[PDB]
């Protein structure tokens, strides 16, 4: 019954450039005094949210539609202190245009409440409904659209432009994604390219440059189960865990799109670990002391992670179910961490609350 | 004489804000009062409209922040900074409706290699008690982060609990000792102050009022 | 910039009996500089600023008459200041006019000694921050104003 | 509402707590010690400036004697009432024919929101995304007057046909700071002789406010012909506040008010002020190119730290032949009046791209006593800093281009440099003993030297594994140690 | 005035025999009974009677050992360096009552006790400042020593 799901991933990409700045230079950061290459949280999370897998398993979930119909009673009990039921059901009739739920997502309550306020203010001055609809047709279209994307909004949070209006409408995602930094110091490379002119191949060419690098990145993300449930209208823990499994999959497979058509770093992760916890922690300090290559960076990184876990986990209060999948057979993490031969078994273990 | 709660705020990246109404989002060098209140808020699952709970929190708790320097393999690593060219496409053009900009741009500053030890205590007019705060920090309800949500913690938020007369005295029991301390309470030998605009005006959303830290140099 | 009087007052009230005891043994304001407990007492109140030292030395010295010899009382909302030292001394009914006479005519150091004796003897009730300002300047004008307030009070009351 | 009579000034006790709203008489005639309190520093600067102007027209001292005297002792209420008497009918926010800083009878198709007076809340395409809404819903009388003043002074103009203020757009304002708001306001008021030395008031020069004697459309105004009252309260735009709504909460202050404002009207309007009005609140850069001279008021143009502008704000330079610099009149005055006093200087300003605020700045600089006479020292500290900065920038620029690595790192590196410099130079300026300062300055140069080395190596580090780069890296390092050696006396 | 760092450097480079011979005294005036002393302090104006008392004190403290008093230059920021009292307090080896009984100790009792404190605490301090303090050594320099001690101890805690 722990509240937080921690997801750790070590993924190695080949020479590429998955994220750069306004000066077309790879993003970076400094960790432990040494420069790591960075893939911003934003870059990664978009990579996820705009992905096909996300569409299919989040954008098309059965919990995606919120039926205003079933929310009548509860909405009335929650808004009865501020509004008379006349304007409440007027309102719900406008919005919907046409099983009783015992609980409701806060952003729904908040936005609804805004619409009620507008309806009341409209009635107090004999404004008639046709022109009321005219005035706020836009807002209605919007909230209608958000009412059929309840899981997307619950996992990632409101879209950048959403028509949300109130303060409860500021909807945070339940998954937080951390920026990804390399486990090691990077020797950046610099491509010097030209552009042949087929009609005058001669002459002296004008060279351009592009920075690029390969590296072993540590992705971290966590999921707040309680908030996921609360923002799905009181869903069950099992349903939250389903959505969570989709986040594990994505964080292990999706890669930002940048420069991929010319550098093609389409790499799956070589280690994924999931870990239940009361307090979400990043294990990034496994690499505070930058990793030094020894037959590559992947193995020393995995080893550094396993060993850091062995060293601190118990003391840091990471007492909760824990599993690890990896394609690299390095000296294993401790035995309280149950090994998964395949990603899918890891997923289903998450699906089963870690048993 | 007084009982303190001791927290550690540590992660690869942090961000603690300064006055801005622009697309560049600045950081200072240590946690802001507003931000610490926000951290505690997140632990005590307080929704953003809950002005009562927010006010209770703000009036109950006070902080002292120590800036811990990092040491790797017997060498000092100074806190440095970072600017992220942060882009948003499909961003709202207006608060009402659904028209949106192709691309907008923001610049966001972070702290690198930063770590803090915070001591908090209760006020005489406290609506709360420390047991609550401890329970919360150990089992938070909303996701806790260091400034921004992209900034995980690399060490449990709870460090310890103790009892002393100063904040200074309290913090002495917890390594690393030697960093500067910014306290909401005065410490007798020390006279310097540091002005900020941390204090959240709870009655007026997303607006902050000036306050002053007391500085205890190390 | 200006010295907090009320803070110092309350500080003196809540001082541990041993420290108070250590301070109560001076027989002359400058002797306060021989005493650790003193520096610990006045450190928060700007002792380290040379401008405020003489002033502080007097304040503490008078307070050093006893832990509650100087009873502070707030002024009434109506009037602009509270009870002056002279007035309180007169109100006590224990202070003879000639005492004030010889007080305002005394040399430096001696005056403060005498004053402290008068305070122990009277246990005055007065506006302490007012007295504190007075001690802050303590010149001809102030001594004179002391005796005047005494005389006029004793006259009506 | 009337600025001289009614309560508008947002303050909290210097030491104290709960905010209250006083009137000017309570400020000028009370030994109560006040400090401004709004949720924004630019609006506090707007406020302070407004108060200073006000005091500058109602009560300039007749000599330094009186100046010191009134700083040490508040006025009597009667003195005050006598002083403000002839001005009252000029400071009415809502008035029949002369509204404060507004223009009666404005032709506008639609109502402009109140937010457009709040510099920064909107104006750029990323504002709706990063900013909290509703801040311009309904404003106090005070928040409004103050915003009005800020818009006609330090903020950028609305755009198309909305002329900027008299000092140009986005000037830096520098004030002397005191113990309370009272003494502050008084401390930045030019005494009568200095005032008339700076502005000789003729029958030739118009000295009436803009909202009483309007600027004529497309008039060509000789700057010299503007009187200190007309200019200090100059309003270059045609604005007119809509009728106020009822009781409620300043969506800016958080305070409640009897009347609150929800929109205003504006229309385009153009004129031309030939010359430079000698505003007493801002520094003024002078560059003489090709015999011709140009004076221009100081403005934040770059993102570089505030210390890089300190020389332009405290140090005079009057050399005919060359570029020089004039500090703000109030600072020169204070420099004369208080030649044994330290300085606590308030400076602030915006950095903009048309109507877009790109950055806001507000600093309270400190200076030990020697600042009036030892400006050369200050100047040297500042140019030391920039000297080392350019050392680094030239070196890494070399690394990028040649006489090339192919990557530019010098900008990042400058950001690192500047961020550490913020911990170094302002401290120096605040605590150095100008009378004998060579030791501190030399220490600074060593720290900055180390810094440039560290950042140079850090910056080229990731690229130095390829021999072809180590080649040009050697040359770059060479130019670095060049430039770095030329910074040692 | 008397050159301090010169005297210090001379003491650091004195020959160990002379050095041990000097250390052996038990009272400043006993230095007058020693040749090595005169040769040491002559370049620094012992021949001028105004400077004599002072020198006797300075050397006496230095006589604690060749490397008991550790000089450290003041940082360029700070106007003065580390004074004696701060140094002693910083040592953590001195008890407040030693300092108290030091400043209340009579000519002569006084220097002996100070030397004991110096050997015990082996303080790091700005030497020329100590030298000045020793040049004058009157009620207020003593009281200042107690001040620095007490106030530093309170600051640091």
């Amino acid at each position: 019954m722990s509240n937080f799901i921690n997801i750790h991933v070590l993924i190695s990409h080949s020479p590429s450039c998955l994220n750069r700045d306004d000066m077309n230079m790879q993003k970076d950061a400094i960790f432990g005094g040494k420069r790591r290459v960075r893939i911003s949280s934003q870059s990664l999370k978009r990579a996820m949210r705009k992905s096909g897998y996300y569409a299919q398993n989040i954008g098309e979930s059965s919990l995606r539609t919120i039926h205003l119909a079933q929310l009548r009673d509860v909405l009335r009990q929650k808004l009865g202190e501020r509004f008379d039921q006349k304007i409440i059901d007027k309102t719900l009739a406008l919005l919907s245009g046409k099983i009783s739920a015992d609980a409701v997502t806060p952003w729904v309550v908040g936005e609804i409440a805004w619409f009620c306020e507008q309806v009341a203010k409209a009635e107090a001055d004999n404004l008639d409904d046709k022109k009321l609809l005219k005035v706020l047709k836009e807002d209605i279209a919007a909230i209608r659209v958000n009412l059929q994307q309840g899981v997307d909004i619950a996992l990632s949070g409101r879209m950048a432009t959403s028509g949300m209006m109130t303060e409860l409408g500021k909807v945070d995602g339940a998954m937080s994604i951390a920026h990804a930094i390399t486990t090691h110091q990077v020797d950046s490379d610099i491509d010097w390219f030209t552009a042949v002119d087929d009609l005058q191949e001669q002459g002296s060419a004008h060279l351009g440059t592009q920075e690029f690098s390969s590296g072993v990145f540590y992705r971290y993300a966590n999921i707040n189960l309680a908030q996921l449930q609360e923002n799905l209208g009181g869903a069950s823990r099992e349903q939250a865990l389903e959505i969570a499994t989709h986040v594990v999959h994505m964080l292990a497979t999706e890669v930002p799109g940048a420069k991929q058509r010319t550098y093609a770093a389409f790499n799956p992760a070589d280690m994924v670990m999931v870990n239940f916890s009361d307090m979400p922690l990043s294990m990034a300090n496994a690499f505070e002391k930058a990793v030094k290559a020894k037959d590559g960076f992947l193995q020393p990184s995995i080893q550094a992670f396993n060993q850091y876990w062995d060293r601190v986990a118990n003391g840091y209060g990471l007492n909760g179910a824990a599993a690890q999948f990896s394609l690299s057979d390095v000296d294993p993490i401790t035995a309280q961490v149950k090994q998964m031969p395949t990603l899918e078994q890891l997923k289903s273990w998450v699906r089963n609350n870690g048993e | 004489m007084r009982s303190y709660l001791i927290l550690r705020l540590a992660g690869p990246m942090q961000a603690w804000g300064q006055p801005t109404f622009e697309g560049t989002r600045p950081t200072g060098r240590f946690p802001t009062r507003s931000g610490l209140l926000g951290l505690l808020g997140a632990c005590l699952g307080i929704q953003r409209d809950d002005t009562s709970s927010l006010q209770a929190l703000s009036e109950s708790v006070q902080f002292a922040v120590r800036c811990d320097e990092l040491i790797l393999d017997d060498r000092r690593v100074s806190v440095t900074g970072l600017r992220d060219y942060h882009t948003v496409l499909g961003a709202r053009e207006d608060y009402r409706g659904l028209k949106s900009h192709e691309t907008i741009q923001t610049w966001r500053e972070y702290l690198c290699d930063a770590s803090f030890t915070v001591a908090l205590w209760l006020t005489p007019h406290a609506t709360m008690v420390i047991s609550e705060l401890e329970k919360a920090v150990l089992k938070p309800r909303y996701t806790p982060y260091l400034g921004r949500r992209s900034c995980p913690l690399t060490h449990p938020l709870f460090l310890g609990t103790c009892q002393a007369s100063d904040p200074q005295k309290a913090l002495l029991n917890y390594e690393p000792v030697g960093g500067d301390i910014y306290s909401e309470e005065s410490v007798t030998g020390h006279h310097l102050k540091f002005t900020a605009r941390d204090e959240p005006m709870i009655t007026l959303p997303r607006q902050f009022a000036s306050r002053e830290w007391y500085v205890i140099k190390g | 910039d200006e010295i907090d009087a009320m803070a110092l007052y309350r500080a003196w009230q809540q001082l541990d009996n041993g420290s108070c005891a250590q301070i109560r043994r001076v027989s002359e304001p400058d002797e306060l500089r021989d005493i650790p407990a003193f520096y610990r007492l006045v450190q928060p109140f700007g002792w380290e600023n040379p401008r405020h030292q003489q002033a502080l030395l007097r304040m503490v010295f008078c307070l050093s008459a006893g832990k509650n010899v100087i009873r502070h009382q707030d002024k009434k909302s109506e009037q602009t200041t509270g009870i002056s030292l002279g007035r309180a001394l007169a109100n006590s009914g224990r202070i003879n006019e000639r005492r004030i006479f010889q007080l305002i005519r005394a040399d430096r150091t001696a005056d403060m000694v005498q004053l402290r004796r008068l305070l122990t003897h009277a246990e005055p009730v007065l506006d302490w921050p007012l007295m504190a300002r007075m001690l802050t300047w303590w010149g001809k004008r102030e001594r004179q104003q002391l005796l005047e307030d005494f005389v006029l009070t004793t006259n009506k009351n | 509402m009337n600025l001289l009579i009614d309560n508008w000034i947002p303050v909290r006790p210097r030491n104290g707590g709960k905010v209250q709203i006083i009137n000017l008489q309570s400020l000028y005639c009370s030994r109560d010690q006040w400090r401004l309190s709004l949720p924004r520093d630019d609006m506090e600067l707007a406020a302070l400036a407004l108060l200073v102007c006000i005091g500058q027209i109602i009560a300039p001292a007749k000599d330094d004697v009186e100046f010191r005297h009134r700083i040490m002792n508040p006025l009597t209420e009667d003195e005050f009432q006598q002083l403000i008497a002839p001005w009252i009918d000029m400071f009415y926010l809502n008035h029949a024919e002369h509204p404060f800083m507004q223009t009666k009878g404005v032709k506008a198709n639609d109502v402009t929101p109140m937010e457009k007076l709040l510099a920064g809340v909107s104006g750029a395409t990323n504002c709706a995304f990063v900013n909290q809404p509703g801040q311009g819903e309904a404003l106090c009388g005070g928040c409004t007057a103050i915003a009005l003043f800020n818009q006609a002074n330090q903020a950028p103009g609305f755009g198309g046909g909305f002329k900027s203020g008299l000092r140009g757009g986005t000037p830096v304002t520098t004030f002397v700071r005191g113990i309370d708001l009272r003494s502050t306001v008084l401390l930045n008021v030019l005494t009568l002789p200095r005032l008339q030395k700076q502005f000789p008031n003729e029958s030739h020069t118009e000295n009436q406010p803009t909202w009483i004697k309007p600027i004529k459309s497309n008039e060509s105004i000789p700057a010299s012909s503007i009187g200190f009252v007309r200019g200090l309260f100059w309003q270059p735009a045609h604005i007119e506040l809509c009728d106020p709504i009822g009781i409620g909460k300043c969506s800016c202050c958080g305070q409640e008010s009897n009347l609150r404002y929800t929109g205003f009207l504006k229309e385009k309007f153009t004129f031309t002020v030939n010359g430079l009005w000698p505003h007493p609140h801002s520094p003024c850069l002078v560059t003489v190119k090709k015999g011709e001279v140009e004076e221009k008021f100081l403005a934040f143009t770059t993102s570089a730290p505030s210390w890089t502008q300190i020389s332009r704000v405290v140090v005079d330079k009057i050399i005919q032949n060359e570029n020089g610099n004039r500090v703000a009149a109030v600072v020169n005055q204070f420099r004369n009046i208080a030649p044994q006093s330290p300085l606590e200087l308030i400076m602030g300003g915006y950095r903009n791209n048309q109507a877009s605020i790109l950055e806001r700045r507000h600093d309270v600089l400190m200076f030990n006593q020697g600042w009036q006479q030892y400006g050369n020292v200050i100047n040297e500290i500042v140019t030391v800093g920039l000297g080392y900065k350019t050392a680094l920038r030239k070196a890494l620029y070399t690394f990028a281009e040649g006489f090339g690595a192919g990557v530019s790192v010098h900008e990042t590196a400058e950001r690192h440099f500047y961020r550490q410099s913020e911990l170094l130079i302002p401290d120096v300026l605040a605590n150095v003993n100008f009378s004998q300062a060579d030791e501190v300055i030399a220490d600074l140069r060593d720290k900055l030297h180390q810094l440039c080395e560290m950042l140079f190596n850090q910056s080229v580090a990731p690229y130095a594994h390829h021999p072809k780069l180590i080649s040009t890296l050697a040359l770059a390092r060479a130019t670095l140690y060049k430039h770095l050696r030329e910074l040692k006396p």
